[PDB]
């Protein structure tokens, strides 16, 4: 009965990761409310028959992708020290989209086919995005140190 | 001169199988999930569904 019975049980899911996709509570609150107002005139653009959560994420990222495409937004950030800054202070070098593929295949168990529809790529591209994501994880998990060295010489100096 | 069938094949089984999601991304998936599960162990707004109280839940007396 009505959209509310398919909106309310997934309403906070837009902040469940929006809190780390813009790094501001003022941006996260206005994105979810702007996502709904963008459907008050086009409720046919917000289906849920595919999955009860795949439609929620498509409309929320639509407002976010329109914001950084006009300067109304910038790169993400944090305001904590152990629940969102942990996902920044250890991954400050992962590309702006492999981090979305990570929360889409290590936190939701969804297939790579609908995960590819959630970032508008092919199924095989999501497989590559998660392969590079887990490679940067196993390599350091906190980037505590670095060593680009590995060779030397003694006949030119 | 004619011919006839005598064999067949398939490419499906109308069935499904289990999986695993803790041996492909290790405990790192549960680390991120737990940090944001806390984000769901709390209340939710309702002003967004109040935007529907003007197109899918209106009412008038008499």
């Amino acid at each position: 009965m009505s959209l509310g019975q398919q909106l309310a049980p997934h309403l906070p899911f837009l902040r469940r990761y929006g809190r780390a996709l813009t790094g501001s509570q003022n941006q996260g609150d206005k994105y979810v409310r702007a996502t709904l107002e963008a459907i008050v005139a086009a409720p046919d653009q917000f289906p849920r028959d595919v999955d009860p959560r795949l439609g929620l994420y498509r409309m929320f990222q639509g407002i976010w992708a329109s914001a950084n495409a006009d300067g109304e937004a910038q790169t993400s950030q944090s305001d904590a020290e152990g629940t969102e800054a942990v996902a920044r202070a250890r991954l400050a070098r992962m590309t702006p989209l492999s981090r979305q593929a990570l929360l889409l295949t290590a936190m939701e168990g969804f297939s790579p086919e609908d995960a590819a529809y959630l970032i508008e790529v092919d199924t095989s591209e999501v497989e590559t995005l998660v392969t590079e994501a887990l490679a940067e994880i196993e390599k350091q998990t906190r980037a505590l140190e670095l060593v680009p060295r590995g060779s030397h010489h003694h006949h030119h100096h | 001169m004619l011919d006839l069938p005598g064999n067949k094949d398939k490419k499906a089984s109308s069935k499904k199988s289990p999986a695993k999601v803790q041996s492909k991304d290790r405990d790192m998936g549960a680390a991120l999930r737990s940090a944001y599960q806390k984000t769901i162990e709390e209340q939710v707004p309702d002003e967004m569904l109040d935007l529907l109280n003007k197109l899918a839940l209106e009412l008038v007396p008499r």
